[PDB]
RNA sequence: ACCAAAGCUAGCUCAACAUACUAAAC
């Protein structure tokens, strides 16, 4: 007998059907398209401008960072106040 | 409202440094042996011994120590090709004056492995280095 | 054997097929979306992160709406979006 | 050499009909059948043990258990928030350099170490990078531009004696994951994020010149080097007169993760391209 | 014209490569056409029948999924109530009528659902098993190197008579380099035979090598197998799966 | 203990059919093929068992987690009851504790 | 002890032992003496020192705690300024 | 020697795919 064709992983980008309700959610999430671009990029067909955050996303990121990450000068001033208090 | 981007190939030589090698690089040739880390390559020709202790994939001597039951200490010499009984005889002749008696040994011939009863890893490593393996 | 489509999508499939498909698209899109109603009985927290008073670490907090029951007499009046807790 | 290959000539063909595992590799399972292994089948007489209803492990038959009578004390209290640093001995570093896993001609970083398989960083286990110890400081003869997160005075002195550069930088867990596994991050499709600043607990460590902190004042580095040299009794070499001074003095921006790359770039490895942002808000956010 | 093949990989200084004949599948009598050199770390390693047995058992078992399932006493249809009272009846006490004691009752332990007997031997163990299979096939005079796997005709009886003349045995496994690069002559000659099986290089396995009495390898297949098998002797542990981009690995 | 009185027809099994001749052909697909596809991909069977192995409790847990939303009513009830029984037996019953 | 969890099917660990015990990497378990904070005015300075001193556990209790803890608590931890880092290993144990 | 004994089939079980899911008769 002759062997069957070997199982080969396709290197072409694969996009699931967004209108089929049987497709999973992780295959429609934006991270799926981002990873498809990272894998192929050219043959993927993903707008490279979408990899960066949008305006509202940038604003929310800046708010989060300014609320949960103090500046180096402010942190040094807080540390100086604390060491002065201990002294 | 997609932001504009620039596509460049100039800074892609930095990405080559972030790719780990899938193989192990051969040790560089030094002007003096042994190296400061104590490493030493084998001799250029093969010795006339009827056995060959092949180096590990990291270019180290395959002499390890093993513990069993929390109190049984053994020393394992691996990667032996040839008359393993000659290597066993040489090991017993080398370890007899150190202990005053013939050391207990097991010879796995189908595996090419020697197993001495006790911790003699450093001494066996130095002995194999003197023998040029 | 197993069902090809999960049970949670059966109502969606019936809404997609049959006479439910011939309904107006604006009505259909108004019915599909399930917006979170305003908190009436539970009091939500403002920020998405909070510092634990015991752990002194930042943790992501979320708001879970408390189930409220609307008796059939509430559909004849205007209770303000509340009901029986 | 392998006389077994010559012995295999007289032996018949090796097939699936003559295959035996190693003697002792398979301990045969024993079933409750027969006169010996039947008749209560290794369970004993009545009680809870034969019927399979004995209490849990810590239970001692109603007596207050040992694992509950001991008072609570802080031993692992806040253990999931203690910063961990994988140790790297100068002995191991010299071993890697001598075996050729890492090259002293280039700036050595955590990415280079994990590529050379010198250290393994598990950032999900609260690991915060690599610390330098001095277990092999006596026989260290390598001149490298090392980049660690913590270092001991003895290790820094042993490196300066050979004429290297030690620097302690900070990496929040995300940047540590990215620095340890860059290719799995480049295959993710996300821009290179910024390097978060160290918290207030580590700021005095990274703004100190004795620790060679990456946020420390570069004007106090020669003074600290001279103090270390005069303390450990070795002459401080003229580092600026070295042929590899550029490689020895190359630095990373406190917001930078890799060498040469910049926060906000997308590495498309399929087309070998680097997409850089051009938006003003994007650039301000990525350079802040 | 003598066709000679040299080892394209570094051979250790203490070991010499093993030489083998290169036959041709075109003529009946032309059995000695060239000379090939095979790496000793691939075709002359130590014969490890235990590793052979391990890899064979793995190949047989790791794909198995037993679709055997019996109904316990909880899945049988009836038996929801006591058949008789606990006392007074004079007979034995019972609960459900679907107990494993009863006739139409459930099974006490039995097989439970689809069971997957799945496990993965270490990659170096599987590679060493392949090496040992090739080495024993060479050492037992059951490995034959051919060139280009060319055939004059598509007659399977031609291959039958050729194997009977060359005393290859009952079963022959011809390994080619690629699947689409297989000549239609040998394809049609092997599609009608049972004991003569044609497989590509990525389809070589310990189970098939032990099932077929004779192995046939072409020169490009030998080179490919040597290159694929010798890579694991001096490789690192995978930081991430080898399907991802590495420095020197595809 | 009454044994059959006639000999059964000898099953003529050919060990050289297609399946027996090509069995386990691509087991080394990753090793001999520049690893892209794990031998997991050759496993044919239920979805919750392709390249996975566990005891009965883990099997039931994984089945309910993966394909539980498509099972029938009686099948899902029997699966929940089996999960409960296996939980109680494995966490409260036994000898070695 | 939950030998097989219901969500993941894994083995769980009891939190009391991690709250009142400390495992060194060499296999030893460290604990506090019971009653070192109760009625200190009624006890002698020597007894109070005995209560304040740390203590080890024997083989049976150590194996019990190993059974009650998972493998996450038996790992090698490299903490910054760990007081027990010098005790994480064992030296000169001639068994 | 009675009572009796032996068949190999009816069919079931577990999965995969699947039109997309209250069969036919009304
Ligand atoms: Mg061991
Ligand atoms: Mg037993
Ligand atoms: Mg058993
Ligand atoms: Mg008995
Ligand atoms: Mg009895
Ligand atoms: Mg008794
Ligand atoms: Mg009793
Ligand atoms: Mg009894
Ligand atoms: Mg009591
Ligand atoms: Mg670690
Ligand atoms: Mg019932
Ligand atoms: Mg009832
Ligand atoms: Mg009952
Ligand atoms: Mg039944």
């Amino acid at each position: 007998y002759r062997a069957r064709p070997p199982p080969r992983r396709s290197q072409e980008p694969r996009w699931p059907d967004p209108d089929d309700p049987l497709t999973p959610r992780w295959q429609l999430s934006p991270r799926y398209a981002a990873k498809q671009f990272a894998r192929h990029g050219a043959a993927s067909g993903v707008a490279a401008g979408s990899l960066w955050p949008s305006q509202e996303q940038l604003r929310e990121l800046e708010a989060e960072e300014r609320e949960w990450y103090p500046s180096l000068a402010a942190m040094q001033e807080s540390l100086r106040v604390q060491q002065l208090a201990e002294e | 409202e997609y932001p504009s981007f620039v596509e460049s190939v100039d800074e892609y030589h930095f990405v080559e440094r972030l790719l780990p090698p899938a193989s192990i690089p051969r040790p560089p040739k030094h002007e003096h042996y042994p190296t400061p880390s104590g490493w030493q390559p084998p001799r250029d020709p093969a010795p006339s011994l009827p056995y060959f202790v092949r180096r590990s994939r990291m270019h180290n001597i395959p002499v390890y120590r093993d513990i069993t039951h929390g109190n049984r200490q053994m020393t394992v010499i691996r990667k032996v090709e040839g008359d393993i009984w000659a290597l066993q005889k040489d090991v017993e002749d080398f370890l007899s004056p150190l202990l005053g008696k013939t050391p207990v040994t097991q010879v796995n011939e189908v595996t090419g492995t020697l197993r001495v009863k006790g911790y003699f890893d450093q001494q066996l490593k130095a002995w194999l280095l003197e023998k040029g393996f | 054997p197993l069902h090809k489509v999960p049970v949670g999508l059966w109502k969606q499939l019936r809404l997609w097929e049959g006479i439910y498909s011939r309904l107006p698209r604006h009505y259909l899109r108004s019915l599909e979306e399930a917006r979170t109603p305003t908190p009436v009985h539970y009091r939500p927290h403002g920020a998405k992160f909070k510092i634990n008073p015991k752990n002194w670490q930042r943790e992501r907090v979320e708001d879970v709406p408390i189930p409220v029951h609307y008796p059939p007499e509430s559909q004849l009046g205007l209770w303000g979006g509340e009901g029986w807790v | 050499g392998p006389r077994a290959l010559d012995l295999l000539r007289a032996l018949p063909r090796v097939s699936l009909a003559n295959l035996k595992p190693n003697p002792g590799s398979r301990k045969p399972e024993r079933r409750p059948r027969g006169r010996r292994r039947g008749r209560k089948c290794g369970r004993g007489h009545k009680g809870e043990r034969q019927r399979g209803t004995r209490p849990r492990l810590g239970f001692e038959g109603g007596q207050t258990p040992f694992y509950l009578r001991i008072p609570k004390y802080g031993f692992n209290e806040g253990h999931s928030f203690r910063h961990q640093y994988q140790p790297l001995s100068l002995n191991r570093l010299q071993y890697l350099i001598d075996l050729g896993r890492v090259d002293p001609t280039q700036p050595i970083d955590l990415t280079q170490l994990v590529n050379g398989r010198g250290v393994t960083i598990q950032p999900s286990k609260r690991d915060y990078g690599v610390q330098l110890v001095e277990e092999g400081a006596d026989t260290f003869k390598a001149k490298v531009n090392i980049e660690v997160q913590m270092a001991s005075e003895l290790a820094i002195a042993a490196i300066e004696k050979n004429g290297g550069v030690v620097t302690t930088a900070f990496y929040d867990p995300r940047s540590l994951e990215i620095l340890c596994k860059p290719v799995p991050f480049f295959l993710r499709g996300q821009p290179i994020p910024k390097r978060m600043l160290p918290p207030e607990a580590l700021v005095p460590y990274y703004t100190d010149a004795k620790n060679r902190g990456y946020l420390a004042d570069p004007a106090r580095f020669p003074e600290a080097r001279l103090e270390l040299a005069r303390k450990y009794g070795y002459v401080l070499p003229d580092i600026t007169k070295d042929e590899l001074f550029k490689m020895l003095s190359t630095r990373k921006d406190p917001r930078q993760i890799f060498f040469g790359l910049a926060p906000g770039w997308v590495v498309n490895m399929a087309d070998k391209k680097i997409l850089k942002p051009t938006d003003e808000n994007l650039l301000k956010y990525y350079s802040s | 014209p003598p066709v000679l093949r040299k080892c394209e990989l570094p051979v250790p200084a203490h070991r010499r490569p093993v030489q083998a004949w290169i036959e041709s599948l075109r003529g009946y009598e032309q059995e000695r056409v060239g000379l090939t050199e095979l790496h000793p770390d691939v075709f002359s390693t130590a014969p490890r029948l235990d590793i052979l047995h391990q890899v064979a058992i793995w190949q047989k078992n790791f794909k198995r999924i037993s679709y055997a399932k019996t109904k316990t006493r909880a899945e049988v249809r009836g038996g929801g109530r006591k058949p008789w009272v606990q006392k007074g009846s004079g007979r034995a006490r019972h609960g459900s009528i679907r107990s494993p004691i009863w006739r139409g009752g459930g099974v006490a332990h039995g097989p439970r659902g689809p069971t997957s007997y799945y496990y993965m031997l270490p990659m170096k163990v599987r590679v060493q098993g392949l090496k040992v299979a090739l080495t024993v096939k060479l050492a037992q005079d059951d490995l034959h190197i051919v060139d280009s796997l060319e055939l004059p005709t598509a007659d399977p009886q031609y291959l039958i008579e050729l194997a009977r003349y060359r005393r290859w045995g009952d079963s022959v496994l011809l390994v080619d380099l690629e699947h689409e690069d297989m000549p239609q002559n040998v394809v049609a000659a092997t599609s009608g035979l049972k004991t003569f099986n044609l497989v590509p290089a990525v389809g070589l396995n310990v189970h098939s090598m032990l099932k077929h009495q004779t192995l046939v390898l072409t020169l490009p297949t030998v080179a490919f197998l040597e290159e694929k098998l010798l890579w694991h002797n001096s490789r690192y542990t995978p930081l991430y799966p080898f399907r991802l981009p590495y420095c020197d690995f595809p | 203990f009454h044994v059959r009185v006639t000999l059964p027809p000898r099953k003529v099994v050919d060990r050289w059919n297609e399946k027996r001749a090509m069995f386990g052909v691509y087991d080394n697909i990753g090793i001999l093929g520049n690893f892209e596809k794990h031998p997991k991909e050759l496993i044919k069977g239920p979805i919750w068992l392709r390249g996975w192995k566990g005891n009965e409790l883990q099997r039931c847990i994984r089945k309910k987690r993966m394909v539980g939303n498509r099972m029938f009513i009686d099948d899902l009830h029997n699966l929940n009851k089996r999960i409960s029984y296996l939980y109680k037996h494995f966490n409260r019953h036994g000898k070695y504790r | 002890v939950t030998y097989f969890s219901s969500r993941k099917g894994k083995r769980k660990t009891v939190k009391a032992v991690i709250y009142r015990f400390l495992r060194l990497h060499s296999g030893l378990w460290l604990r506090r003496k019971a009653g070192y904070k109760k009625k200190l005015w009624k006890k002698t300075a020597a007894r109070k020192r005995r209560l304040r001193e740390f203590v080890f556990c024997n083989k049976t209790q150590s194996k019990l705690l190993d059974k009650m803890t998972t493998s996450f608590w038996k790992r090698r931890n490299w903490y910054a300024d760990d007081p027990y880092q010098k005790y994480q290993d064992r030296t000169n144990l001639k068994v």
